[PDB]
């Protein structure tokens, strides 16, 4: 029933309003605020206090807020424009273009809370997706039509990672693309927003390829909180109504958890452990089912998930795991080093890392490199206080090899130009398996531990080698 | 009797004014009680509504008329505001004249979206070496100067004020950079102690201070770094370059626990508020570099962290390091070793300054910096490993050096033509021969030198900026004909 | 037969100190779950 | 702080492990 | 306005006046209850609660309180005399002379509570005050008209390091002293008075010259979190309308924050951080900002602050360092070696350690010194644990001046002829500058670590090694 | 998720009463708890430890007190209960591991330093044990 | 070794150490015994929180060892509170076992042994009654009535002119 | 528990009165803070460190305090107080420990290191100092 109801009371980002008796509009609708122009307040039903009151949280902010105006019901949640005109488009959470050029075409709407997909129509995928890193294709394979995720905290490479994840995927995968941005900087945006329109995934001459809905850190934690199933939306209508393979890159989806803390308190919830909402896995859960492949179509999804002071026990990312099919997590010292990207060889893991998907041949590849280099981090002792000449002979060689491998780990990224000044390396995914094998052998145990920095292949370490010895 | 635009008091209590009333009131609005203090609407409650107090709750007693001011909190932006001492709300306090003012500009402004904005190439050159070489700065960036208790993260601001004098004496608007101090929980005698050190070097005349001390009401302290951000957004919307450093953030949270803990609102985390972290965010997302369509104005903020025992895990800072653009840590264990500023290279960072680092130096400083990043691993072990290797010790009398010559006196800003003389000898390693004893005087008459020597060789950069080929060059001509001194 | 002296303080200097860093790291768990508890009887009884 | 104190333990009573270890040895 | 109101409850130290209509006293004001034949028992308004009544702190015990019995307003804060006839004298929080010598005669009266001074007035004195201590007059040396803060736990020296200042520098001032005693042991007043009156400060028969205030611990919270402005109010009458330089000793300024955390639970504040007040950096910002030099005087004050179980991050201490121009902390394991004062050498810091203020000459010893201590005490784990023979040949040199250097810091004190017995000591500004300059380099290089312990200078080290040569 | 235990041993200990073997596997409790946690907080219920209510260790107590080897009187059958607990670092100290630890008949502990080396599965034998595995 | 290293006060309370597949159970049965035939008291044993297996495994254990017969007259008695029952049950099953213990102390006159196994579970379940009565946490979010309500228990415990009751506790 | 020091010392507080001399051995306030802890966290007071009140010093501050030495005008009588405080693991630096310390007019260590070596009373003379006691 659309009609009016008043405001009762505003309190930083949560506005009650009162309606009449048999006119209370349903959990998690739409509540709009007229100001005279576009972009006009939302509010999201949240609590029925009771007496006819609604507990709400702001899309926006909330200053220059009277009580006692009126309040329409949509009768419906935030319904989004959906379709192939999203592409190439930047669009808020309400469902509003924000890129100036002009309306979004669309013909069927579709609301941003829906019901994830029973267990009845949920699809087994054991596909693997060729990264174009060595270290990724390697220890722990990403799944195609699963949900990656990226770990570690501020300053260990995340965002660049994901940036080069857009140069080698989004080209090489043919069906469409949506990214989402939750609560993160905005300039970020506009930096990934200029590569859109020069990779040719974006275009303003013909039809672009990709959807962006962005959220950022600025907007009120309203809006950070449902953004994510904005985007997630657009993905889905791409993968039920098209039946298209699909890339949902979130970024970064610990602002979906962080902005859910930021409500509760105001929502008069006891707090949980380390200041978090109770309901903490059902809300994450709520939001990570629904991106699954299905039957119909499929959705790849990799999520960068910021990590709290480098804390891996905090409760925001350690609920992620158990929905990730595979994880890379990345360590900080790692990047005091100087060794990009810093995926721990070692807590990085996969689903994928089986004989019945790869083989026999790539998952043994795989299983020597951790053993060495965790034999390598046994002795980490011993090298800092008894140096290398007291060892044995053969954990000698292992330790000479294990240098050379975790600096071969390190590859110039596409997007890591500005960076380093080393023009970007792009490998294959078998090209690797034997790279290392003749690393493991000893074929390659001549090659110095300095030439395997920031190079791409095993047949480029030797032609750095000549260069450097004369 | 009239209850929409006035309003009595129901009770007053440690800034916190419930007022029954005020039926037609908006949120965070600016109302004005019968005794001249100030405040504003932040809860908006069903029968009454909380008011904070921008001054004391002495002059106030219960059914006290409150009347309105109809508009959200805003404060007085423009030209005629540099070289003023001003309070958070922007009323003057340095006693020079009132405040003549050309347009006003709310205190909670929403950052510019994404297509306003454009990718920054513009440099911010600090004046301190161990910062431009390593963690260049663009103009829009957000760069944090995160540090222990009295490590040096205020200095380092001034010097980055007291540099830009250089540019404000020519005409060139591209170079142009205005600066902003918000002092936040500070006492009186520090802040009028740095205005006539500003005033000292003619580095008032184009900054304006925004004082909030520790004395006033903690609603001040909490609009401080907004009304400033406001103050020096008026620049970057009409095409200038602005800059403001906010000393510190890591007391305005302190404030902003006061305004929620009093008005009733539930805690969160270590007893801070839950949008604690929205409390920054929205602050420095409001600094960037905007399109030319938009002006092309640049805002550049500087945001203090003051940490407990370098805990980068607090609660505060972990919020802080996840918005800015990189942060410069200063650890108070290398200020005793000698390095000063104590800048702990392997955390501090910068993410899209190499692209706006002068290319004179990023010709020089790319390499630079990853010879401190072997230098900080050998120079650590060399009696714990216990092994008199001479085969790479080459790298100890070179990082030995050159991290010894990262080494700037307190409000001393080097020029860029007075910088990269130095760096070149370090990254080639030919002053390796002077011991670390005199190696800090060798600097200090090797800059002055040059100006008598080769005056037209500082002439060019300031003109162009960039070494080609030819000064190559000239610097092997320059560099053997010195090094017998 | 003077490494042994060199490796035998540096077992009974190690263990003085394990000791006031067992005490220590008792001493923080203590602490973290009181202000971590106290902080949430502060959020909780509020209302 | 607490972050350190685990891992200084884990370095420390791990460094127990190497000079108990050095003083039959010699023998 | 003149009226009187009647108690409707009395909860500790917090007892709730209710008033009629239009007779409420303001915010800070006092109120009078009659026990009539003891004293007088007098509040303070410290909130409206509405329903025309308000709660007042107890400036003394609220035992024996009835509810019904009536208060009087005063219509003014606690009103205490001011001039030149408290000089000499020990006054308690309320303004009344509690050493029974008679009533203290004044002509102007002013209230403990005033706003602080403006931005206008405020002055820039970058002044050295030679102290005599070695610690103190080289690493950090403190401003005349600034803020000395003391810090360490409890048992570290912070009172015994006032008295020193108090035989030393109050003499040679000419101008007036405040020692308000905020929350400590009566004893140590008494001890203190009686050595007042044989040095020749106070003299009963003729003129003194400082004024001393008490709130000790045996005092409600109402009188240990009020006393610190009663004495500090008499400053400043001797700084803006008689123009001299003034001494400010606060012991312990500690407890005027630590008493409004046993009030703020009955003044109905959610509990801050570690059970603090939320009004933590205001309350103590109201009190700190009163402190300083105008252009009328000067103030100089050193203020012993406790610390928390040895804690500096507690909210205490922490939001102490800001109001301070220079500060001594004292460290717990310091005193353990015996080494006195115990002040820390790599954590008092001032702000006159400049080249602006003392020069190259002493900036450079000073930035010498702080260099070889935290050599020493930055391989304290390979000297506690491999042994100082397992150490480089200068890193062998360095522990040994720094640990000569650690104990020529410590100084015997002119009260410390009770606990050591040794004579008391002063050591001048630039005589403790060059006697670094004789350990730094290879002079007296040869004298052992005994002959710099207890010592003022080299002139008393050689004194030493006279006795130890033969 | 909180009643998901206990209906999956109740449709396990029909097996148990008619004489018959069972076998069951909770995966995992670690995650049940802060289920119970969850509504608890919101049923206004006062919290505790880590925000985990003052019945957390009732929740989990009789939930596997209810796998037993029956006597012949009553059949005869046996219902075996395989908890699995998630912890965090290692943090055998904490409030939900303290809880089942001091409930099961030993444990299996698996520590990665062990699968990172080779050794699948990585079953730290020096500390798992069982009680009557004799 | 008990007599002459850490000799058992009477009256008392003695703490038990070590943990389960040592021997903890054959030591409780031998102290019943021992004591029964020593001085001429008798045992109790209250099982305060543990589970039903090892209440079932210890009430088999004693039926075999000689320490209680059905067909008989034993020597000690047993109360037991499982695990499955609320904390509620679990803080009071002390309290009820320890009131056997002072009948035969007061109206009896003997020196009674009270086996408590395990007394931290005693104290654990008057934390779970605590947190469900809403009153304030203490330190470690224990009961603010900890040195009370242990000391309900132990205060109990102590030597009159007329029996003793002797505390072995877990 | 939390009123038999101030009532013992009231109860020798009349032998200071009368010019007499008292003595007071309060065994042991760590244990009558955990008393006014209850008391005090049973009546809705926020805790503060190790859970104690805010006012846990005030507590022991005017107790203390009427422990002392009077002057010649009033008799010349005197009340001499012997506190008690419990420690954990050597702990000096923990809330009650350093609020006594911070009252009392200097300590009598006794570290447990020195005890079962032989040295009784192990009386830790590098920490122990008297203040007026010369
Ligand atoms: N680059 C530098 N070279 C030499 N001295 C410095 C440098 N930076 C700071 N100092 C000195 O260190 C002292 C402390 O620095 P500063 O005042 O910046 O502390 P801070 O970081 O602001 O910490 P706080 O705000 O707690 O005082 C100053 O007195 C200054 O003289
Ligand atoms: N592949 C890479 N090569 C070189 N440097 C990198 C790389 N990835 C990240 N960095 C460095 O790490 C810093 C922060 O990385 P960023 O992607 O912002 O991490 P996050 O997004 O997780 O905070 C940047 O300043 C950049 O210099
Ligand atoms: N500068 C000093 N020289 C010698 N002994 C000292 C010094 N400072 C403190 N002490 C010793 O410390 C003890 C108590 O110090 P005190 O100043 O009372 O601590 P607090 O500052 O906590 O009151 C005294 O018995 C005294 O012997
Ligand atoms: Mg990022
Ligand atoms: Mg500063
Ligand atoms: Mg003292």
């Amino acid at each position: 029933g659309v009609g009016s109801g008043k405001i009762r009371t505003v309190i930083g980002a949560v506005v009650d309003v009162q309606f009449e008796q048999d006119n209370l509009p349903a959990i998690l609708n739409a509540l709009t605020i007229d100001r005279g122009e576009g972009n006009k307040l939302v509010l999201e039903v949240a609590q029925h206090l009771g007496e006819n009151t609604v507990r709400t949280i702001a899309m926006d902010g909330t200053e220059g807020l009277v009580r006692g105006t009126s309040v329409a019901d949509t009768g419906a949640p935030i319904t989004i424009p959906v379709g192939r005109g999203t592409l190439g488009r930047i669009i808020n959470v309400c469902g509003e273009p924000i890129d100036e050029r002009g309306p979004i075409e669309a013909t069927k709407f579709l609301p941003i809370h829906a019901d994830p997909p029973t267990f009845a129509e949920q699809s087994t995928t054991a596909e693997v997706l060729e990264t174009g890193i060595k270290v990724v294709d390697l220890l722990a394979p990403y799944a195609r039509g699963g949900k990656i995720g990226l770990f570690g905290g501020a300053g260990v490479g995340k965002t660049v990672f994901i940036q080069e994840l857009i140069n080698n995927i989004a080209k090489a995968h043919g069906g469409f693309s949506v990214f989402c941005g939750v609560g993160e900087r905005t300039r970020e945006g506009n930096d990934l927003y200029r590569e859109m329109k020069e990779t040719g995934v974006i275009n303003l001459e013909g039809e672009s390829k990709v959807t962006l809905v962005f959220g950022q850190m600025n907007e009120p934690p309203g809006a950070r909180a449902r953004v994510a199933l904005t985007g997630l939306t657009i993905a889905e209508y791409f993968r039920d109504e098209e039946g298209q393979d699909v890339l949902l890159f979130v970024d970064n989806i610990f602002r979906f958890t962080q902005a859910g803390s930021e409500v509760s308190a105001l929502l008069g919830r006891i707090p949980s452990a380390v200041g978090y909402q109770p309901t903490l896995a059902t809300d994450m859960g709520a939001l990570q089912e629904r991106i699954t492949t299905t039957q119909k179509g499929s959705v790849t999804s990799v999520q960068a998930v910021y990590v709290p002071a480098d804390d891996l026990t905090d409760p925001a990312p350690a609920t992620t795991f158990a929905h990730l099919d595979a994880t890379t997590v990345l360590s900080r010292g790692i990047s005091e080093l100087g060794i990009y990207p810093a995926v721990d060889p070692l807590d990085s893991k996969s689903r994928l890392l089986d004989i019945d998907v790869v083989g026999q041949e790539h998952y043994d590849v795989a299983s020597n490199v951790q053993q060495t280099l965790q034999a390598y981090k046994s002795l980490q002792d011993i090298i800092a206080i008894l140096g290398m000449d007291e060892l044995s002979e053969q954990d000698k060689l292992t330790v000479e090899r294990a240098r050379k491998i975790q600096r071969f780990l390190s590859q110039p990224f596409t997007v890591a130009e500005v960076f380093t000044g080393i023009e970007g390396r792009l490998v294959s995914l078998k090209d690797t398996v034997r790279s290392f094998k003749e690393i493991l052998d000893g074929k390659h145990d001549a090659l110095p531990e300095a030439a395997f920095y920031m190079v791409g292949g095993i047949e480029e370490v030797v032609a750095k080698a000549e260069k450097l010895a004369a | 009797a009239n209850l929409n635009e006035t309003g009595r008091v129901l009770s007053v209590g440690d800034g916190i004014a419930r007022v029954f009333g005020l039926n037609n009131i908006q949120a965070e609005e600016l109302v004005e009680f019968a005794s001249g203090v100030k405040g504003m609407a932040l809860n908006l409650e069903a029968g009454q509504v909380g008011i904070v107090l921008f001054g004391s709750d002495r002059l106030v007693k219960e059914g006290e008329t409150v009347k309105r001011s109809g508009s959200i909190v805003d404060v007085p932006v423009g030209p005629a505001l540099l070289g003023r001492v001003v309070d958070a709300l922007g009323n003057p306090i340095d006693g020079k004249g009132p405040i003549e003012t050309e347009f006003r500009i709310r205190a909670q402004v929403k950052a510019p979206g994404i297509l306003p904005r454009t990718s920054v190439n513009e440099p911010m050159q600090t004046g301190l070496k161990a910062v431009d070489a390593l963690v260049p700065i663009g103009r829009g960036q957000r760069e944090l100067i995160i540090g222990d208790r009295q490590t040096g993260k205020t200095q380092i601001a001034i010097d980055t004020i007291l540099n830009q004098k250089r540019w404000n004496y020519g005409q060139d608007e591209k170079k142009k950079l205005y600066c902003v101090y918000v002092a936040v929980g500070q006492k009186r005698s520090t802040v009028a102690q740095l205005v006539q050190t500003l005033e000292h070097h003619d580095a008032l005349k184009y900054s304006i201070i925004v004082a909030a001390t520790a004395s006033e009401a903690a609603p001040l302290q909490y609009l401080a770094p907004f009304t400033g951000t406001a103050m020096g957004e008026w620049f970057r919307d009409n095409g200038k370059g602005a800059l403001i450093v906010f000393d510190d953030l890591s007391k305005q949270a302190v404030a902003y626990r006061q305004m929620s803990l009093l008005l009733r609102r539930p805690p969160g985390r270590e007893a801070y508020p839950g949008d604690v972290f929205y409390l920054h965010s929205r602050l420095l997302e409001r600094a960037a570099k905007m399109n030319e369509r938009e002006g092309g104005g640049s805002l550049t903020a500087l945001p203090i962290i003051e940490t407990q025992g370098g805990d980068v895990s607090a609660y505060i800072p972990t919020n802080v390091i996840s918005i800015t653009d990189g942060q410069i840590f200063l650890e108070a264990e290398l200020f005793y070793k000698g390095i000063r500023p104590a800048i702990n290279v392997g955390l501090s960072v910068s993410r899209v300054g190499s692209a706006a680092q002068v290319k004179a130096m990023k010709q020089v400083a790319g390499s630079l910096k990853l010879f401190l990043a072997q230098y900080r691993e050998v120079a650590a072990f060399a009696q714990f490993g216990s092994d008199l290797d001479a085969s790479t010790k080459q790298t100890l009398t070179r990082g030995e050096r050159l991290t010894l010559l990262l080494k700037q006196k307190q409000a001393s800003p080097m020029s860029s033509e007075e910088m990269v003389p130095l760096i070149y000898a370090g990254v080639n390693g030919y002053i390796d021969n002077i011991p670390v004893k005199q190696v800090e005087k060798f600097e200090a008459e090797f800059v002055s030198y040059l100006h008598a020597n080769e005056s037209d060789l500082l002439k060019d950069i300031a003109a162009t900026g960039e070494l080609s080929k030819e000064n190559l060059e000239k610097l092997k001509s320059i560099t053997e004909n010195f090094v017998g001194s | 037969s003077a490494r042994r002296n060199a490796m035998d303080n540096a077992s009974k200097n190690a263990s003085d100190m394990i000791n006031k860093y067992s005490i220590l790291y008792n001493r923080t768990r203590q602490a973290v779950i009181t202000n971590e508890l106290v902080d949430i009887i502060t959020g909780a009884s509020s209302l | 702080t607490l972050r350190e104190i685990e891992m200084r333990l884990k370095s420390i009573k791990n460094i127990e492990k190497i000079t108990n270890t050095m003083k039959i040895v010699a023998s």
